DNA sequence: AGGTCGGCCGACTGCGGCA
DNA sequence: AATGCCGCAGTCGGCCGACCT
DNA sequence: AGGTCGGCCGACTGCGGCA
DNA sequence: AATGCCGCAGTCGGCCGACCT
């Protein structure tokens, strides 16, 4: 599954990117382009598809 | 028919409106297809920040910048979440001793919690916090980077704090910085009072007096469903916690996923 | 007595919650007593912003800074206040001629209104503008300095004009800033339809009509009370508008201040 | 009154028709302010066929090349002093015309390269508009153009009396004004309000309102309710309703 | 368990009676921990009269001035290791004393100058505390003083087996906190629990709670609620409540 | 002009006497009495009857 | 698992089929139909039954 | 009368200052301190005594 | 003695703004 | 790796006291 | 033929963020 | 000298159609 997501630290809208998990106020993203998941809040994450 | 409506939301980027009486669709039909739209672009409640369940549970912890005293405008703050029992201590900086003191002056002013959340400065997370949490035995929480609502308990308590220290800088002179901080927090936990008729302090300090409560029935968001009917624990403006039988640990959410049951 | 609810205020700042408790007073006499704190600093909503009555009435207009197309940036926007008609032009400066040179486009666009609203800034105060005016016969109104709420018909557009664009933007490439302005354009007035099942263009345009409407009380926050029961004009989220026999011209406030009448 | 009847027919230069529907001028008393003037000597629906042009306005000389497109229906105006002939020009243009006057269901255009690229065929299958070749040319088509560009010089002509204009584009801009909101046809209706198509069926009363500051009848004006022995009637040049007690009100058929 | 217990009482070095309260230790075991330590050989209401004091810790030698503030209810102790004896050190120290403990009805200090003050008067008038001016020296106010100047030094001694503070208000601070919030009484209670006074005619259950995980009760904890054939309970330690068959609790009295 | 209003400090009927202005729902009372003008809640005015 | 859904196009009731995930009020549908995961609203969920 | 009143070009918190006039959304304040007359909305203004 | 009305008071809500 | 908050000060509805019937 | 239930659709609402 | 707004996309309640009784 994928979503789409605010990056929090700058502000700019990112997405759509590689779903791991969501759940009671979180997100998980995580794409192979990043290092490390991509942890944020799920008040920015869009049910993309 | 709605692919024609598509089209035509490709092109223009249709009111889901507009489509709906273009092409006699219903609004779910015309919804799904400006949801769809991978060039447009809502954030209503959802998340909560829980809290404490009694006394020195979980505390909150963080710094503000109160510029009237220059160097001293680093203030360090900690509080309850559970009573909303409030310190602070005006530091001159951020270091591992200024941390330390007003944590040292927090044992003794507040207690000791079971846990504490910080944001993620290196204030917090530097080993020789760790080894502190070590020695106390204190769980750790930094919350996520950059995200202010993990301290929004002692963000909210900052506002407070500024705003007491406004009037009573108003209300006369004072010795030092910290004569008018003590002042304040002597207030804000011995003066201050709720509308239950009860001070922060008597909260913080005060033997747990319970009562009953009713069931509600409990939405879980990552089922999509309805569950119990059980009886909630608590609640506020905009929160509410329930912690079910068949549940792992408490559930906080906010108070838009409780239906009281009849 | 309140003379030492009054003394402990002064010295601690202590809340009215408090005060009761401790004076045992009632609410109202705590609250004056902190009311009458001048150390102790809310804000609901009280004004609004009022419209045209029919089209071509009241315009608003003001302009923007899209970067995306470096000096032409300035966009120049005009909205009827009454339908919610919109009309921009991307000009690439605020000059006495770039305001004309959108006025002379709005006003083959929308038409003439009786009377427009601008902002305080020289590109409107100009004498040249007060000529233009003059020779065109249009009241001209310039609101409060530095309060963006008298612009916020056009502000709110912006939100709009600029959501409306990125999205066209990202939908593909155009021969011109103006052929991107255009396509939005257009679909903002003949495209986007209301809940009424109308476009902006139909309500700026469309055929005279008016529907029924019940009798409301009014209150008059210049006596205090409330007057009527009348027909109230009209309404939308957090406004409405009445005009009584009894009274010299249109009234416009906010929909808390209106009570449905039996 | 027609002291600025005057006034803004030098300013913009109306018709008789606009100048006495809106002062209560004589048709001839119209007809002689503005002989006294020193430069004033289809289908059932709008947005169905619109009638394409480009004329050379050596006036500008460099934007010269102005796109035309006629409501045929209405016989609205709208123009664009283009720089060229270009396809984009047209499209430039086209885009334009929608944000004025909207989208057709078909556009005549004549067959230059300037219409015939398969991309602007593209964005008239985009835009659902069937295209009408332009070549079965005879003197209505003609006359729709011809009158067309002969207004539009008109105006811009009259113009010429007060070039006080920065560009090309305000001046033209100004005509279209005049030409498609100002004018009055026989029956006081403008080009813009035709084009619009809002002119049907209303069931909305008007009356006779006594303006009790003069002591007489006018209008007859569209009312908009009335209650407790009062009416309450909005007037076209009015900013307002206005609550006249019912005795003074005539239901105007 | 006791490992820990030996480990807190190595780092807070806590009495006896924390000691075996928390970890369930024999009296007899507890006493053994602590000599085995290098460093460990009025009304009815709190917040009424308090017992002011200052010493010379001259470990510190320029904080040495600590000045002291003792409840003569719970025999809480407040201490500020002030740089000197003035009025407004004094005044300053009372300020701590109010965020950390309160305000009292009446406060009894010596007659030194640093008490002496008007602008200290006019402070108990502004918060309504009566000033027991301590005129006569007596053995019962002495003790009270005395005692507390040993404890905090014992807890300051101790804490010179693990000097690892930047500051004298470091070392105090975490001193003051074991004497007050730490170290327990004979029925298990601290300093600052009596100073704050929670402490009443109690009407919540308590019941012993089969820890299913151990197969034994433990407690008894405060019962919190029940419903469904379980009890929801929530232990001292715990960091929430816990639901049990009902089978597995007993009402505790 | 001559309203009566409520003691904002003891609930008691006061005047009616001279009101000043009022605006925003408040009203400013305020006769010969310097001690302090009273911008008192519409609520709690009563006009002379 | 196996849950039926609302068309949320059509408003056939679908499946019951391959639900991949669920989360923030909304259930991540997508069997071997490559066109498109759709994250569907709770309220349109119900499970096999 | 006399209110408070909100700088809203600085954004400072003013007053207490002379009250000219208020309703209908605005108000005035003007103290001889002051070249010309302060024209505010009404939103900034606290009922001053 | 029962009914009507004022008022007296708790309870709930839009708002802003902390980072 | 976890997640907005809550005081201000208005505003509404209800409960009870006083006084009229 | 009347009753029960789903669903189908309008209506209304918290939210943010334009200056 | 005048004064916040409105789209989004959820969410609730009601009206009507279909189907069971
Ligand atoms: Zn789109
Ligand atoms: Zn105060
Ligand atoms: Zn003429
Ligand atoms: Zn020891």
């Amino acid at each position: 599954p994928m979503v789409m997501w605010k990056d929090l630290l700058t502000g700019s809208w990112k997405g759509p990117d590689v779903l791991i998990t969501a759940g009671r106020g979180y997100a998980c993203v995580f794409p192979q382009d990043a290092e490390s998941p991509i942890w944020v809040p799920d008040r920015f994450i869009r049910p993309f598809t | 028919a709605l692919e024609s409506a598509q089209e035509s939301h490709a092109l223009h980027h249709q009111n889901a409106a507009a489509l709906r009486f273009q092409f006699h669709i219903t609004r779910e039909q015309a919804r799904e297809i400006v949801k769809l739209c991978p060039n447009c672009p809502h954030a209503p409640q959802l998340g909560v920040n829980p809290r404490g369940l009694k006394p020195r549970v979980l505390w909150q912890m963080d710094v503000t910048h109160v510029s009237e005293f220059g160097k001293l405008k680093y203030v360090h703050v900690t509080v309850d979440t559970y009573s909303h029992f409030t310190f602070a201590t005006a530091r001159t900086g951020e270091a591992t001793k200024d941390v330390l003191q007003h944590l040292a002056q927090s044992f003794a002013y507040m207690g000791i919690p079971q846990k504490i959340k910080t944001d993620n400065a290196p204030a917090y997370v530097s080993r020789s916090i760790q080894e502190f949490l070590a020695r106390w035995k204190i769980s750790h929480v930094t919350g996520i980077p950059y995200n202010p609502q993990g301290q929004a308990i002692v963000e909210r308590t900052h506002q407070n704090i500024k705003a007491q220290l406004n009037k009573l800088q108003k209300a006369g002179k004072y010795y030092t910085p910290h004569h008018l901080l003590a002042h304040a927090l002597f207030v804000l936990n011995h003066v201050n009072m709720d509308n239950q008729g009860h001070t922060a302090a008597e909260r913080h300090w005060g033997p747990i007096s319970a009562d009953p409560k009713p069931m509600v029935m409990w939405k879980d968001l990552l089922t999509g469903s309805w569950k119990g009917p059980d009886v909630l624990i608590t609640a506020g403006r905009g929160y509410a916690c329930v912690f079910p039988q068949d549940a792992e640990s408490p559930i906080w959410v906010p108070d838009r996923f409780i239906r009281p049951f009849t």
